[PDB]
């Protein structure tokens, strides 16, 4: 629901993003799309309640989601060269509610 | 007699034709006949041309819930207030357009997950009446196991409805059956008979289409047909697939399948078993097409 | 699945546009089609939610009345069409499109996009 | 011949009086009729005020074994030598109360974990005798996932009884029913038959009722009644609820259920099918009743 | 008549001898039972003595499929082109020895399968498959499944496709794999069991104990009887069994006392 701010890393390391719900929800279904500067997007992701989160077809392995409570996390495993791109999380149905988007930036 | 009017006269018996819905369509509440909620009938006849435009379902053991609703003779519906709390309801299909709207079942509603959750359902409907009703359920199988973890939110669904005289517990398994009217999901329906003084108890861990209510099951003499005759105005009282048979002789060969006070069928020139088939189950048809040759035979030899 | 956008072309100030989109991918003609603006600099924002299979079509709070959505259903597209419109809708509209639903009730997860439009550029001149 | 004597004589066929447990319920060994116990029967009668005591049970394909064990018409039992090793036995429920104490079945064995094991059971018990054997077995159905656990101390409950011929698999469904005298809980009940020569192996990795031995079946000239009528001491051949029947006519009005030599029921004023029922079931009820109605119809022709 | 031949006589009926093969085990392509492939016949005898040579099976409703596959009256099977890629074909036992060497069933196949058969063809075609100790299914229904010094059990099921069905068989591992249809189709065939050595005479009407003449109105030797011909009375094309070596309950009971009243009633006829 809420956004979140900017993030950046060295090459050869982790980072990690988040999307966090109200207090009105707890069990709430997050996704995650991708969006590249001067590029269409890419829907890379969907987070669950229970830890546990579902993949689209031709996602990579790369990224790996988490929740831990009334937030959705995800994490990259690895990232390297010019990568970083914005990233957005849907969390309802009746509006397509995004929060705003992170930037990615490299150091 | 050896001919026959060719209609089925709508008296003295009344008559409910079902234009191109079959009967467990109108028990289902399909909305391409909408008009066949609540009715009664004693005799209800079916066109051979009869199609099915919602979801596509299958009845475990089709013949037996289609001769008892036959039998019922009464569509009389009354809606019951279930108490499904943790859930949310009034799921509606897209192949089930009604008024221009995607919709289901009048008579069935179909359960999905609130709050994306999906609590193991444990609900009661005891029966104070004087009077035994019928209740009506389903189990909706889904094509894959997406469409299993996207409606309610576990993989691992089961259901068992009770009563105090029995139980009855059913499985879904996931899997893609052939594509009919483009889709590849099913829908199994069940019934169940709670008698007066019993209580219904319905514990699902999820996977469930519940009823909206109850049926009023009653003893009666109506029965079940099915034909491509014409509906008539005379009163001639027998109904034959043929058309309408008056009693001028006691016997006929105009067709075995009868209703009412008839002529018996002889080779020489109310509610029953069925003597037409489609398909080859087994022993079963073997045993209720012998008893019929029987019958014919000795009746034949009688005459 | 492949989803493609039609070709935009500059506008003047006061006119008309149009946007036409189109999946064709999913075996089920029952998929819904969503609009997101997206002015450079700004985030997505929803605006409408399209039934390609039927003549649902959704709205946001600040895109209700003032725009009009369409769509094709024999032909299966989606149109996108707007009165009046300003300097500062030279933007980017996204169509993306969802798992069919297949007959399935429409729960909350049936909404959510996968497949996204290539996306196109409409710019008004003064 | 339209009038009835009274009562069910008691002579020359040997006349069991079920006051107050029914078939099953004395076949399986229920505290309020223990003398009931290895008797034998050339008709059961059973009154209509029957009632159970016991854990309330329920059994598949009912009427198919109380058919079965009517026309063997012998209670004769013989305990066998089970291997129940690595668990307890003689399971025990406040229902079953005998002699003010609690107990369960008599002739079932309620097996129950040992200091909280259940170790996989393969049994093995051949049929080296010159008989046809019979062997009633079951499983329970706790209320409760809680209750398995106290109960079995795995969750992972199933159940296989095979022989040389066939085998027999069963789930138990764990879920709670409707609390039918203060247990919601269920016990299923049944049934295999061991030719000689044959082999019966009981295989279950839990929730497991044995039984404590075999029952003699044979081609009993026997049959099953159910009627209210007084045990009597005439000497005539026929039996009918109603009561007694005398020979004078060879054409009867009283009622259709009948037993040895008879007049036949006509609608002008040994071991049968059974004619008489109090639920609806559909096809298979239809078929038996269309060919009493038949059988009926033809024989009122003939007179 | 009140007395029989003594012998069954394939003539006119086009009589098969199954010397040693139940009705079944040449349906499975028994390999003793090679001679019966692709047969067809007219009545199927089965000598008291039949027995399975090979891997044990269990049939589920085996009266229904028996009574089916005797009234199709033809074993026509075609080989057909199913797509069984990603497993290991023609699985074999030790117990299905056929010339010298280790075999199986040659109508079924020992093999995530998710893989369709049409029914292009313009008339009702059958399957028959196994489940080793699984869902198959068409449009108008689905079976589910789930499963001789040989302690696993082979259990065979039948599905019926009409012209213009899709069967689709969706598994994830121990199906026996069917190999084709078989060509089963309408007509006056049936099945009887016996031990009569066959014959050449030219009596229509046949019998368990053998052939009877068609002179006398009435006969008393066996109620089992296949054509039109005499009526069992108790004084001295296709039907229900009337013979049971096992008790089963209520549907037994029924078939037994329609029986009782068909001769009840033939014999106050006459
Ligand atoms: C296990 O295996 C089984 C069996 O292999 C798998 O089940 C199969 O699943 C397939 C999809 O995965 C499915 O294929 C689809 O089936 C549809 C049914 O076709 C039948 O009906 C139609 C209508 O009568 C007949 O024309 C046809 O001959 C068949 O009888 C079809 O709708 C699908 O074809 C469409 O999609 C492909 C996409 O690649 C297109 O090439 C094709 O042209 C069709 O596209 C039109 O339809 C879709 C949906 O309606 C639209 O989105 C699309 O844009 C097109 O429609 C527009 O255009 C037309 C023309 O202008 C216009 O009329 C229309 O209005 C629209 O504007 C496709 O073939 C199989 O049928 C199914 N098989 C069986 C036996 O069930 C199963 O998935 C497997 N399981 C797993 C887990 O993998
Ligand atoms: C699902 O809901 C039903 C209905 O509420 C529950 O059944 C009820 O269980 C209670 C347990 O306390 C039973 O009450 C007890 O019953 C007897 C009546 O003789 C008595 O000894 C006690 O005073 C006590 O009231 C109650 O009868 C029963 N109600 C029914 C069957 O209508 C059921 O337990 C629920 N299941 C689960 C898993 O929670
Ligand atoms: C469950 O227990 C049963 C009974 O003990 C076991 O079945 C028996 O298994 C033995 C081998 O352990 C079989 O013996 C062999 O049989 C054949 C007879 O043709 C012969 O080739 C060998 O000389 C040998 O004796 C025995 O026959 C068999 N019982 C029956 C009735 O067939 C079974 O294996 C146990 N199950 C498990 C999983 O341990
Ligand atoms: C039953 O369904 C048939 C089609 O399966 C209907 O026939 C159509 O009727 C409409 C008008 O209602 C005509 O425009 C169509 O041309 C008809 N189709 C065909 C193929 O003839 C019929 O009306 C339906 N009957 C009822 C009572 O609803
Ligand atoms: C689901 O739809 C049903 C059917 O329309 C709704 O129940 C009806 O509510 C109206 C309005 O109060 C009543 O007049 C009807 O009698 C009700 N019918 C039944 C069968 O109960 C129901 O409220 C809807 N549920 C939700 C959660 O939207
Ligand atoms: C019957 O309903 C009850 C409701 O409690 C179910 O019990 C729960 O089952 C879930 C899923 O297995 C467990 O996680 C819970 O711990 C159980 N609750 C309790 C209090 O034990 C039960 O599974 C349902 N059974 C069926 C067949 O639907
Ligand atoms: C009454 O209609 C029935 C059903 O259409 C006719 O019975 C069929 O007659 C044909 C022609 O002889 C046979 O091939 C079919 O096998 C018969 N069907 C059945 C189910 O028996 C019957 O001929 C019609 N009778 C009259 C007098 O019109
Ligand atoms: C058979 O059932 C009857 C009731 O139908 C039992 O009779 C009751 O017996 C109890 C003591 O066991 C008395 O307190 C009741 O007053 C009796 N009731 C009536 C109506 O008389 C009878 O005991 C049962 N028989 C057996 C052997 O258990
Ligand atoms: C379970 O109870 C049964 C029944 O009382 C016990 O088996 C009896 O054992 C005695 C003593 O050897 C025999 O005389 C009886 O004939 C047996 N009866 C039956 C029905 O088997 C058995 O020992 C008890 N088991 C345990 C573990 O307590
Ligand atoms: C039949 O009994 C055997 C043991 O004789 C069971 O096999 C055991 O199953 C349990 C539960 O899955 C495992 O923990 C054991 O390791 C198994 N033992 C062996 C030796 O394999 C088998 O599950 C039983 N089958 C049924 C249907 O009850
Ligand atoms: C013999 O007893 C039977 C069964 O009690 C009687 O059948 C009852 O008949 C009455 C009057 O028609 C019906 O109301 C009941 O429903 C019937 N009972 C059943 C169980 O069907 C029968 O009338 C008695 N025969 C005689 C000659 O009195
Ligand atoms: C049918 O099976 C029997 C045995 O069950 C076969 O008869 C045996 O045949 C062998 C040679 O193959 C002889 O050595 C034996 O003496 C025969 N035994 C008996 C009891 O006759 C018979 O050959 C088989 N028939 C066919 C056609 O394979
Ligand atoms: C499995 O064995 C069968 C039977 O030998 C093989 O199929 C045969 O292939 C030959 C050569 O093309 C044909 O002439 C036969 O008609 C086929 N028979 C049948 C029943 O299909 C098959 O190729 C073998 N498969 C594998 C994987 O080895
Ligand atoms: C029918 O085949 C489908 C695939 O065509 C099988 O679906 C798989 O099911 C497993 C177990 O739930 C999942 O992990 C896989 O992802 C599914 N595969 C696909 C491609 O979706 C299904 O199990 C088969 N049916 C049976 C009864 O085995
Ligand atoms: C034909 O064979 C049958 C079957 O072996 C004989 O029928 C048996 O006859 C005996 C003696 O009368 C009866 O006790 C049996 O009950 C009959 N069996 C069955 C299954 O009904 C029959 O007698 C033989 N007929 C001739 C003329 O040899
Ligand atoms: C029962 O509910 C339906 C809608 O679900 C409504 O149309 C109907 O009128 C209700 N029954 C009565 C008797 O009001
Ligand atoms: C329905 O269930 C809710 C939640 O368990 C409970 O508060 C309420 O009392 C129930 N209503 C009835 C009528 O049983
Ligand atoms: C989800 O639960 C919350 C409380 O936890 C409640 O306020 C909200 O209404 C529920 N969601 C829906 C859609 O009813
Ligand atoms: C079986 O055991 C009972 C005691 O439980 C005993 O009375 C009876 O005689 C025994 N029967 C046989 C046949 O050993
Ligand atoms: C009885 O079972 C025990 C425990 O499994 C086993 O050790 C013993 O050999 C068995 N005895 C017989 C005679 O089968
Ligand atoms: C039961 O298990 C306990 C440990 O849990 C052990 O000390 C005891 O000896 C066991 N008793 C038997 C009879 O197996
Ligand atoms: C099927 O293949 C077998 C070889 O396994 C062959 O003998 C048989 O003739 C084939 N069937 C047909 C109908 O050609
Ligand atoms: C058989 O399946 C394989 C593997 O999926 C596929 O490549 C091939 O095209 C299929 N062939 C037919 C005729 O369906």
């Amino acid at each position: 629901l809420t956004q979140s701010s900017s993030a950046s890393a060295s090459l050869g390391s982790s980072v990690k993003l988040t999307c966090t719900l109200s207090s009105g929800h707890d069990n709430y279904i997050i996704a995650w799309h991708q969006q590249q500067p001067g590029k269409a997007p890419r829907y890379l992701m969907q987070v669950g309640a229970g830890g546990t989160y579902n993949k689209g077809s031709g996602v990579p392995h790369r990224f790996s989601g988490s929740s831990s409570g009334a937030d959705r996390y995800l994490t990259i495993s690895n990232l390297q060269s010019d990568d970083e791109a914005d990233y957005y999380c849907e969390t309802w149905d009746s509006k397509t509610v995004f929060g705003g988007g992170t930037t990615l930036t490299v150091l | 007699q050896n001919s026959s009017i060719g209609e089925i006269c709508d008296s003295p018996h009344q008559i409910l034709d079902g234009e191109n819905c079959t009967l467990i369509d109108a028990l289902l509440g399909d909305p391409q006949c909408d008009g066949f909620q609540n009715k009664k009938w004693d005799l209800f006849v079916e066109r051979s041309k009869a199609y099915s435009n919602c979801y596509p379902y299958d009845v475990p053991d089709y013949a037996s819930l289609r001769s008892l609703v036959a039998s019922s003779g009464t569509l009389e519906f009354k809606n019951e207030s279930f108490n499904w709390t943790g859930v949310t309801q009034n799921g509606t299909s897209s192949a089930c357009i009604r008024g221009s709207s995607s919709s289901f079942f009048s008579r069935l509603n179909w359960l999905t997950h609130l709050n994306y959750t999906y609590p193991a359902l444990n609900v009661t409907m005891p029966n104070n009446e004087q009077f035994d009703k019928l209740y009506i359920w389903g189990v909706h199988h889904p094509g894959t196991d997406k469409d299993q973890i996207f409606l309610y939110a576990q993989s691992s669904g089961r259901i068992t409805v009770s009563t105090k005289r029995s139980q009855q517990a059913v499985i879904p398994n996931i899997g893609s059956r052939p594509r009919i009217r483009d889709i590849p999901s099913r829908i199994s329906i069940y019934w169940t008979i709670v008698k007066p003084g019993d209580i219904l108890l319905i514990n699902s861990t999820g996977n469930l289409i519940a009823p909206r209510g109850y049926f009023k099951i009653r003893s009666g003499k109506s029965s079940i047909m099915r034909s491509d005759a014409p509906i008539g105005k005379c009163k001639s009282e027998c109904i034959t697939p043929n058309g309408s048979i008056p009693n001028d002789k006691p016997f006929q060969n105009v067709n075995r399948i009868t209703y009412g006070a008839c002529p018996r069928y002889v080779k020489q020139s109310f509610h029953q078993i069925e003597k037409e088939f489609s398909e080859v189950e087994g022993r079963i048809q073997d045993l209720e097409k012998y008893v019929e040759d029987t019958k014919i035979d000795l009746w034949s030899y009688n005459a | 699945v492949q989803v493609m956008q039609s070709g935009a072309e500059a506008r003047m100030t006061g006119a008309t546009v149009k946007i036409s989109c189109k999946a064709s991918g999913y075996t089920f003609s029952d998929y819904f089609l969503h609009w997101v603006k997206q002015a450079p600099g700004k985030g997505l924002e929803w605006m409408g939610l399209v039934d390609v299979d039927n003549g649902e079509v959704r709205y946001a709070e600040k895109f209700q009345g003032r725009v009009t959505i369409t769509a094709d259903t024999s032909t299966e597209t989606a149109y996108l069409e707007m009165t009046t419109v300003t300097s500062g809708d030279t933007a980017v509209y996204y169509c993306a499109s969802t798992t069919p639903r297949g007959g399935n009730p429409s729960v909350y997860n049936y909404f959510f996009v996968d497949v996204w439009g290539k996306g196109t550029t409409v710019t008004v001149s003064s």
